[PDB]
């Protein structure tokens, strides 16, 4: 999990590193189908 | 106990509570199984405390030395008690006078006990030589 | 023998330069067969990988929309350490074999950490002797 | 076992469950395990199959642990078991998609006849229960026919086919002139 | 042992090696006979480690306390071994299973031994009082 830790360190790095102009991210909150 | 030390009980918990939380502090720490350009100075001040903790820690955790149980966490001495000092038995003792309000009852024998304790340590040294005077 | 496609980042050589990446099809270097010879052919000559702007994230699912690029004059070199592959396998196959692709970082940075295994110390150790106390 | 069905022209939905609810690695793979659709971390490996051109999935849902798989414009060959192997189990949908049509194309007359053809995929034992605007419950198997076709038979015919516990409705359009 | 601590042996060296490097660590440390404006922060981070070394050092080097040999480096307990635990004799023991691969063989008795050990400590306390009940 040291590898996961490096992973999350990198994901932490990338976003103040890289600036998405308009990020269209998705979401849902549980409502069963 | 509010700090790295005082770690053998909780305040208000009377004696027996803290006395037994001794061993569970042991058993609980046994297995182990933003940052500003001037956060420097807070870390710094954060440092001392921990050192001083160990320092005092030893400093008399050390001088449990002349008391014959340095290093450890639990003495049992070898002195005859003076009922004039507290005149209480373990039952109410450990369950009452949540220590902070316990030792004030004996705020004066504070050094008489150190007296008698180091005294019995020297007593042991004397008997060791008495016993060794032949073989 | 098969670069099916889909989301560009698993198939195409996708790599970070100018903050952005270079996206071509399955035309280059992806082809050769091996029975005791390769199958391609034969300075900076050519291969056509171009840039996009609306990328996907390796991080958390969902799109992203980056900026128009710089006028030009860019360059990136490298030193490939290795490659990322899985058999394009199945059960339709008869004696030809094909490998085929990678987009999960948790190995993308694990061709560099097979060594690193973090451990605590367990410096308390147990062993046998013939050691026992006075009764 | 959990089937789905299609209509030779529709789409369909196929389900994948996950308890961590976390977008962990799933792959969609047919009977003898070609790769069809696969979560590679935060990505979808359009596998090397017959379905390098069609299949898909609602992408957002993954960060919920529900991974879908659709087969758009089903033709009878996309009819095959699938599999989803999210963490330690391999949920199998089974899709047996067909379609149907009638013989007559544009021209019919009153008192004539018409027949049916249902393009089942192999291994199916369905039963075609078929309807009419006039209540002609054509009770039988595949090839449904009637020796009476009239002006009153105008209007489409709600035809249906039972393939292992399900059916799906059908036009049989009837137009005169 | 890769750090200020773990200082009683070398990895891969099986038990006897480390057990004896104990005394030579003793005997080897007995006699004693560019700097950037932000080197600050490295020194800083360098600090913790050493403290924490002593801190953990004690922290159970301390709680060898209830184990009856705090402070020191070498216990001998007073418990009856369970051949069900390892069933090995010093010969192969010390010369094999280079400890890291030794204790995994007993990765479960980890706390049963602490059990029996503190238990025999309380056993000693009980016998001390039995013996003192007359004189
Ligand atoms: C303190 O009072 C509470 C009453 O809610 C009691 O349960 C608790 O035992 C008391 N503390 C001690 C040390 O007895
Ligand atoms: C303490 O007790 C001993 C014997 O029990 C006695 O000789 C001594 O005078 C006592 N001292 C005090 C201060 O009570
Ligand atoms: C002091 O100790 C004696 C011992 O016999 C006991 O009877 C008495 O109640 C105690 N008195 C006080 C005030 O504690
Ligand atoms: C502690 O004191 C309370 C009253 O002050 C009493 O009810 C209780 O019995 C005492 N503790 C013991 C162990 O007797
Ligand atoms: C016990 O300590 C208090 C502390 O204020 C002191 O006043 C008192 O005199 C001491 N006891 C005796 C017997 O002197
Ligand atoms: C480990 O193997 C080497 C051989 O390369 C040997 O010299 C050494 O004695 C072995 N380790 C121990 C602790 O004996
Ligand atoms: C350990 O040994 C003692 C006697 O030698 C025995 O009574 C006990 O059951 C043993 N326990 C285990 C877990 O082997
Ligand atoms: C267990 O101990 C017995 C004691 O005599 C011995 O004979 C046997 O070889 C040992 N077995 C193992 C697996 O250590
Ligand atoms: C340790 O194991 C090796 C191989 O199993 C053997 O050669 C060696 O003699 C063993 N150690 C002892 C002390 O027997
Ligand atoms: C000994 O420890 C192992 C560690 O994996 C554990 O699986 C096993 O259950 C333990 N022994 C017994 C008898 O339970």
């Amino acid at each position: 999990e040291m590898v996961n830790q490096m992973h999350e360190d990198v994901i932490s790095l990338w976003d103040q590193s890289l600036k998405p102009c308009v990020k269209l991210t998705p979401l849902c909150v549980t409502l069963e189908c | 106990g509010a700090v790295f030390l005082g770690f053998l009980g909780v305040a208000g918990s009377t004696m027996g509570a803290a006395s037994m939380t001794l061993t569970v502090q042991a058993r609980q720490l046994l297995s182990g199984i933003q940052h500003l350009l001037q956060l420097t100075v807070w870390g710094i001040k954060q440092l001392q405390t921990r050192v001083l903790a160990i320092e005092r820690y030893l400093k008399d955790q050390q001088l449990l030395g002349i008391w014959g149980c340095s290093g450890k966490l639990i003495c049992c001495t070898a002195v005859p008690w003076n009922s004039s000092w507290s005149n209480k038995s373990q039952k109410e003792i450990w369950d009452n006078m949540t220590w902070m309000q316990w030792d004030k009852e004996i705020s004066n024998y504070t050094n008489t006990i150190y007296k008698l304790l180091e005294d019995s340590q020297n007593q042991q040294e004397s008997n060791e030589k008495d016993l060794l005077a032949l073989d | 023998t098969s670069s099916s496609g889909g989301d560009l980042e698993i198939t195409t050589h996708s790599f970070t330069c100018r903050g952005e990446f270079f996206y071509c099809n399955t035309s280059g270097l992806f082809n050769s067969t091996y029975m005791p010879n390769g199958t391609y052919l034969h300075s900076s000559i050519t291969i056509p990988c171009r840039i996009k702007q609306i990328i996907n994230m390796w991080q958390e699912v969902g799109r992203a929309m980056y900026a128009p690029p710089i006028e030009g004059n860019i360059t990136c070199k490298s030193n490939i350490t290795g490659l990322l592959l899985v058999r394009d396998g199945g059960t339709e196959s008869n004696n030809t074999e094909t490998n085929n692709g990678g987009g999960d970082m948790r190995d993308n940075w694990r061709s560099e950490l097979y060594k690193y295994k973090v451990v605590e110390i367990k410096p308390l150790g147990v062993a046998p002797t013939a050691c026992k106390r006075r009764v | 076992k959990k089937v789905v069905l299609g209509k030779k022209g529709d789409t369909v939905e196929l389900t994948c469950t996950a308890s961590q609810k976390k977008s962990i690695q799933f792959h969609w793979k047919n009977s003898n395990q070609i790769k069809i659709l696969g979560n590679q971390g935060s990505f979808l490996t359009k596998g090397p199959s017959k379905l390098n051109d069609r299949a898909d999935s609602r992408r957002s849902l993954w960060d919920q642990g529900n991974f879908p798989l659709i087969i758009k414009n089903l033709k009878i060959e996309d009819s095959d078991t699938y599999i989803c192997e999210v963490e330690d189990q391999k949920e199998e949908v089974q899709l047996l998609v067909f379609g149907l049509t009638a013989n007559s194309d544009t021209h019919l007359l009153q008192g004539q006849s018409l027949t049916l053809t249902l393009e089942s995929p192999p291994g199916s034992s369905p039963s075609v229960q078929c309807r009419s605007p006039r209540g002609k419950n054509i009770q039988g198997g595949k090839t449904l026919s009637v020796s009476q076709l009239e002006l009153q038979d105008s209007g489409t015919w709600t035809c249906t086919v039972l393939q292992n516990q399900k059916k799906v409705e059908f036009k049989i359009d009837i137009v005169v002139l």
